[PDB]
């Protein structure tokens, strides 16, 4: 119902003066996506001479502490996808007071299940609603259009069944896994060209976003292959190479592979995540240990012109995985490694694509630092992020680097503990899942910040990631550091070898509201991202009882 | 003859595959092929007035033209055109215009009130902001085109007589012609320069409309003519005011290379906008030129004299003829807009105060050297072309100094005669 | 060494230091009444009297 | 001499704070007279810091080490923990020089 | 009481006495300025200049509604027959804009994209003249007599550059010349 262009000049007369006439904006931290698409709406907010107020939030117990207690004479409050599965206006209570509200927020949800309230019967919660779901459930039109109203004795009778066949279809949706559908860069990025701005910063950014989901979900960003593609030549900023120039920030393409961070640097840490490429084949140690003898140390890889060799003419060789993997490619088939993908350059400094560039935002976001000590962990993901946001220009260079030589450690700090997880042999495929605690090992402490978890899910759903024609079902792991158990256990999704057709999306959420509903014997559900909770010791035992025998998919 | 589609102020593919469809003193409009289709990109100058956007070209429009309210596109291939509008209250609407075997649509141009569409079959068609159609008129076939609010001034070229123009007004009444296709003076001419003539066979680079209310054509051979009193038939005339050639040659100190060119954009009552192209190509490509202002000069200079006196640098002497023609023709053109349609910026007055005082000031010098000469007739005739009252008087102080009694009773005649006409 | 301070100026401006910060003093809440467009010509004053009042800041102080 | 909380000029030295105790009083004697130097000033000029010149009126400011509810006058600025502002130029010198906000 | 940087400028605020000087736009929109030095105008018409205070149009630049255009000795062809005049002349230097190291860093902060082709060209026809010029100040000071300098042609940032050492040195030897009769 939100035309795109009609929102932002309505949002700029409402705060457009010179005083505290404050809009302030929220945003998540658990998510790379989530940052990038906001670092560009604030720098149009410059240059259109706003007053602004940026706050990050990293818990959703903690959204009642950073709003519902500081308000003056905020009008325009602005979010960034928080809300598409709990009703915040359940969540706080907002008075209808002064119909042509007093104050009213958007919302940037990104989320697949929505929330009926939000967009019908919408008041002071102003959503996105523009041509992204055309058929944002079509059947709703009876359902609760006759639930607000809701011999009479045989009619009334039929009438109620009438609103219990309208219960059924609000009861099996309101009760479906999520994902993200489309991600906010493409959102914004859409409407800043209803405006009409011009600048490649911009086209470098929103690509960013959706190359983050890469390791997510599939077919999202494969509809966003044309998209990439006419941006690029639309906005061709010249036809010659045009040589010499320091300034001017070329944009090209150029192939790359799952083999990551190699024009950065490392062939040689590439032998690890190489070994990953052939974790998704049939191994993890053995006979690549072997195979890996054919295809690598064929050049010994030096100290000096190895700044030149693997950095220039590894474009010989380079070519010459182009032309191994041309005769790899109608024996051995598999089609993980070559890909189109995304290029910029500076002008000097090094060619740097965009794959392995968000590979070094995770984990720059991740290190580079009763209930006493959640205050000080809590005081600490926020202050981390904030040095990664303006990792955004020119001027961090040398910092730049730090993240990089801090990836291609904790990717060897995490694959060191892997290994022993498999060869303890403790991942037990009980009937439904595989369920694996890792009570104790090396190390503990790279594990109270989730973004590694979801990490090394994605190296241990790779490790499965075999034929398994019967039972593809994703594990849950456990792991502790702090007292009092906090066990911040989280699930994955299954996945997919590239051949999604079926609606996998998540079925734990459905089972995690019955189990918070039982007792409420010390669970938690404070942290976001539903996909993790906490546990306490003595809860975990009757937890997968409760889910042994709950069969919700 | 080849009947090829005219854009105002537009650009040829040359090497590249990116050309600039339309240029004003709004914005610019150009495309960028990909490999399916066209993409329409349009930038303005002003970014702070209106919004910027671009969009997919799926149907492959070649034909552009841009006014203060919309853009209009047109296909000279499917007759297939399309009106959209800057605000979101206005919808767009699509229309097929009949084409028969061989017809291309030449040339294109938009009004706010009314559209107007030209072929190559000399079809005229109009239409109103709606589409709703109005009359079909049959004339010469129209090959370029330029409005400002009412009026359509249309380019007449025929395969045998060819070379003329129309001037018309479209009136609530009815459509007045103030010219019935009267002979056009542009020079037709006689690698960059071979790939412009074929796309442009007649060398017109760009036309507008003046900010004063008269009509400004900027052929090959790079004179701006400028069309003054066109309301009156008996004396409508061209005025060449400016030179290319003579403008260039005297800034850069006296030498004229060959790779910099002037790409005319807008003429607002000083200055002649423009961009400075540098390289071998006549087109400008992909960087962003700064706007930049020269300032308008009558071409009247000889070749062999400036070497002789020698950034090529004028004396007093004989930039005191030029000064008097450059003045008269500005002053005149000034008091005829004022007393008949009035003040539009609210400073006029001061303008032609100035101008007026600058036109005595540069006919004494040529006055003072008259007298150097002894030639007391030339010195009379100069007289008459005063208009202030007091410059009569500073005639006087000239004379007496350079010993000329008998020239200082004839200013005096002058007076009296100017005096008695007053008042009657 | 020291220069006479040439109070006789100083003062006169110093009226029109207090007028300007009046004059946008009325006209601002003028334009907070009218709200229910333009924000150009509030930033360049509320900037040009600062200036001139930095200037004079470090003057007196190096005396 | 006097942007927030003038008269705690405690926590600063006190081995050599009951030194120049006694020279508080001379101390002190600068701050009287520095107060009537600020307002016999006809007109109200600050005389308390903003020593280097402005240049422009947007400038992003971010904050730590700092917490509470502080700026009364000039639109309460609400200040949060670890939350950057983007703000105008004249309202945070009274505030770097406090030592609250933190980077330019 | 600074008690830092007392006998001389701050390098903040020697670009301060120069950003009110005025030069020349091509402005682009239509009361407006009432800013005790203002002349504001109407409807302002673009394709024209106007004689403009400095640090409103950059200013007026942040917003993106006018464009400025260079002053006339900032061409490339412009700056080579300066070079030529003090090749050849070893004594002095020749011929001075008086503001220009500083109004060239102004310059190239969004005020750089819009002219014709500057990069890979303006710094490189600049970063040249500034040492040739300090090439010749240090002969200059070798021959240095009793309280007489000749400096005909100097920028302000090198004035404010051999400030605070050329005073004390001639000064603690204008001491031992007088004190000794």
């Amino acid at each position: 119902i939100s035309q795109f262009s009609e929102a932002y000049n309505k949002i700029l007369r409402n705060s457009s003066s010179h005083s505290s006439c404050q809009l302030v904006i929220f945003v998540s931290c658990l998510n790379i996506d989530a940052l990038c698409a906001t670092k560009m709406l604030s720098l149009l907010f410059k240059k259109q001479l706003v007053q602004s107020q940026i706050v990050p939030i990293f818990g959703y117990s903690e959204l009642r502490r950073h709003y519902s207690q500081l308000d003056d004479n905020i009008n325009s409050l602005l979010l960034v996808g928080f809300g598409g599965v709990i009703d915040l206006e359940a969540f706080l209570e907002i008075d209808p007071q002064e119909q042509s509200f007093r104050r009213d927020i958007y919302v940037l949800d990104a989320h697949r299940p929505w929330n009926l309230d939000n967009i019908f019967g919408s008041q002071i919660i102003q959503c996105f609603d523009d041509g992204t779901v055309d058929d944002t459930l079509g059947e709703q039109k009876e359902a609760y259009y006759k639930l607000l109203e809701l011999n009479d004795l045989s009619k009334r009778k039929q009438r109620k069944k009438q609103i219990h066949e309208y219960e059924g279809v609000l009861e099996e949706y309101y009760s479906q896994g999520t994902t993200v559908v489309n991600s906010i860069s493409a959102q914004i990025y859409s409407l800043l060209s209803a405006i009409g701005e011009t600048n490649l910063s911009n086209l470098w950014l929103n690509i960013l976003g959706t190359t983050s989901l890469d390791i997510a979900y599939a077919q999202v960003y494969n509809r966003l292959y044309p998209l990439l593609q006419d941006e690029v030549k639309r906005l061709t900023p010249s036809s010659r190479n045009s040589v010499k120039t320091p300034d001017t920030l070329t944009l090209n393409i150029q192939p790359d592979y799952y083999l990551f961070l190699l024009r950065h640097s490392s062939l040689y840490d590439s032998f690890y995540y190489s070994n990953y490429v052939n974790a998704k084949l049939s191994l993890w140690n053995e006979n690549g240990k072997k195979r890996l003898h054919k295809m690598f140390a064929r050049m010994g890889i030096p100290l000096s012109t190895a700044q030149e060799t693997w950095l220039y003419m590894d474009h010989s060789i380079k070519r010459e995985l182009g032309i191994i993997f041309d005769k790899n490619l109608d024996r051995y088939g598999l089609q993980d490694i070559i890909r189109d993908g995304f290029v910029r350059t500076l002008g000097y400094r090094g060619s740097i694509s965009a794959s392995e560039f968000v590979e070094a935002l995770t984990a720059l976001l991740e290190v580079g630092n009763s209930a006493q000590k959640l205050t000080n962990l809590r005081k600490r993901w926020v202050s981390n992020f904030w040095l990664s946001w303006d990792a955004l220009d020119d001027r961090k260079v040398e910092l730049l680097n730090r993240g990089i030589q801090l990836a291609q450690d904790l990717q060897r700090a995490i694959f060191n503990t892997g290994v022993a997880i498999l060869e303890k042999k403790l991942i037990k495929h009980l009937r439904i899942y595989r369920l694996c605690v890792l009570q104790d090992g090396p190390d503990l402490d790279l594990y109270r910040n989730p973004l590694t978890l979801l990490r090394l899910g994605n190296w241990l759903i790779e490790c499965c990631a075999e034929s398994e024609d019967k039972q593809l079902l994703p594990m849950v792991l456990a792991s502790i550091d702090e007292n009092t158990d906090t066990y911040l256990v989280a699930g994955l999704t299954p996945r997919y070898p590239r051949g999604t057709k079926k609606p996998i999306l998540n079925n734990f959420s459905m089972a995690f509201q019955q189990i918070t509903a039982e007792t409420d014997a010390k669970v938690r559900i404070d942290n976001f991202e539903s996909s993790i909770i906490e546990i306490r010791r003595e809860d975990l035992s009757p937890f997968l009882e409760k889910l042994t025998l709950s069969g919700l998919l | 003859f080849r009947y090829m589609p005219f854009s105002p102020a537009g650009t040829p593919f040359g090497f590249t595959d990116r050309r600039y469809l339309t240029m004003n003193e709004v914005g610019y409009v150009s495309t960028v092929k990909n490999s399916e289709q066209y993409s329409i990109t349009v930038s303005f100058f002003d970014v702070g007035r209106f919004r910027e956007y671009h969009f997919e070209d799926l149907f492959g429009y070649d034909l552009c033209f841009l006014n203060e309210k919309g853009t209009l596109f047109g296909q000279s291939k499917t007759g297939q055109i399309q009106y959209r509008p800057h605000d979101s209250i206005h919808s767009n609407w699509t229309k097929i215009i009949p084409l028969q075997a061989g017809e291309r649509i030449t040339s294109v141009a938009a009004t706010p009130v009314r559209v107007i569409v030209g072929t190559s079959l000399g079809y005229f068609r109009s239409f109103n902001q709606f589409g709703v159609p109005f009359a079909v008129e049959k004339t010469s076939p129209i090959v370029a085109l330029t409005a400002q609010n009412y009026r359509v001034f249309s380019v007449h070229y025929s395969q045998f007589h060819g070379l003329s123009y129309s001037l018309s007004e479209l009136g609530t009444s009815s459509k007045r012609y103030y010219k019935r296709e009267c002979p056009l003076p542009m020079s037709l001419p006689n690698d960059a320069n071979l790939d412009y003539y074929n796309f442009n066979p007649m060398g017109i680079k760009s036309l507008f409309f003046s900010s004063y209310g008269d009509p400004c054509i900027f052929g090959s051979d790079n004179t701006l003519l400028l069309l003054s009193k066109w309301r009156s038939p008996e004396e409508s005339k061209w005025l060449p005011i400016l030179d290319s050639n003579m403008e260039i040659w005297k800034m850069s100190g006296g030498k004229e290379t060959t790779d910099i060119h002037v790409w005319p954009l807008a003429l607002a009552y000083d200055t002649l906008n423009c961009i400075l192209v540098k390289g071998k190509h006549i087109w400008p490509e992909f960087p962003l030129p700064l706007p930049s202002e020269m300032e308008i000069r009558m071409p009247v200079f000889v070749k062999s004299k400036l070497l002789e006196e020698n950034e090529i640098q004028i004396p007093v002497s004989m930039a005191a003829e030029e000064e008097y023609l450059r003045s008269k023709v500005l002053s005149e053109l000034l008091t005829d807009t004022l007393e008949n349609d009035g003040e539009m910026y609210g400073n006029e007055n001061e303008v032609l105060a100035a101008l007026n005082g600058a036109y005595d000031k540069a006919l004494l010098r040529l006055f003072a050297s008259a007298c150097s000469d002894q030639n007391v007739e030339k010195a009379l005739s100069l007289a008459h072309e005063l208009k202030q009252d007091r410059a009569l008087t500073a005639a006087v102080k000239i004379s007496e100094r350079a010993e000329l009694p008998s020239l200082v009773k004839k200013i005096n005649n002058i007076r009296e005669a100017r005096y008695e006409q007053q008042l009657k | 060494e020291l220069l006479p301070y040439p109070h006789q100026l100083m003062k006169r401006l110093l009226n029109r230091i207090s007028m300007q910060s009046q004059l946008i003093e009325n006209i601002s809440m003028g334009f907070l009444d009218m709200q229910n467009e333009s924000k150009l010509p509030l930033l360049c004053m509320e900037t040009e009297l600062e200036r001139l009042k930095f200037v004079i800041r470090s003057y007196i102080r190096c005396r | 001499n006097g942007l927030d909380l003038m008269s705690s000029i405690t926590f600063s030295q006190q081995d050599t704070n009951n030194l120049s105790h006694q020279e508080q009083e001379y101390l002190k004697e600068y701050c009287d007279l520095i107060t009537d130097l600020k307002s016999g000033d006809l007109v109200d000029i600050d005389l308390s810091g903003s020593l280097v010149p402005p240049s422009d009126v947007f400038i992003d400011v971010r904050v730590l080490k700092d917490a509470g509810e502080i700026q009364t006058e000039y639109g309460v600025f609400n200040l949060i923990k670890d939350s950057q502002f983007f703000v105008r130029q004249s309202d945070v010198e009274r505030l770097i020089q406090q030592g609250y906000l933190q980077k330019i | 009481l600074p008690a830092h940087l007392q006998q001389t400028f701050s390098p903040e605020e020697i670009q301060f006495i120069v950003e009110n000087e005025p030069i020349k736009i091509f402005p682009r929109i239509t009361w407006q300025l009432i800013t005790t030095d203002d002349k504001a105008l109407n409807n302002m018409v673009a394709m024209r200049s106007t004689e403009v205070v400095l640090w409103i149009a950059l200013l007026l630049k942040q917003q993106s509604k006018c464009s400025i255009v260079a002053p006339q000795w900032l061409t490339t062809k412009e700056l080579d027959r300066k070079i030529q005049y003090e090749k050849t002349h070893p004594d002095r230097f020749s011929e001075l804009p008086w503001n220009w190291l500083v109004l060239a860093r102004i310059l190239f902060n969004k005020a750089k994209d819009d002219f014709h082709d500057p990069i890979h060209e303006l710094r490189g026809k600049i970063q040249d003249l500034r040492e040739i010029r300090q090439i010749k100040v240090l002969k200059g000071l070798k021959y240095l007599n009793e309280s007489h300098l000749q400096l005909d042609n100097l920028s302000l940032l090198e004035i404010n550059e051999l400030r605070p050492f050329i005073t004390e040195i001639m000064d603690k030897l204008r001491e031992i010349h007088t004190a000794s009769l």
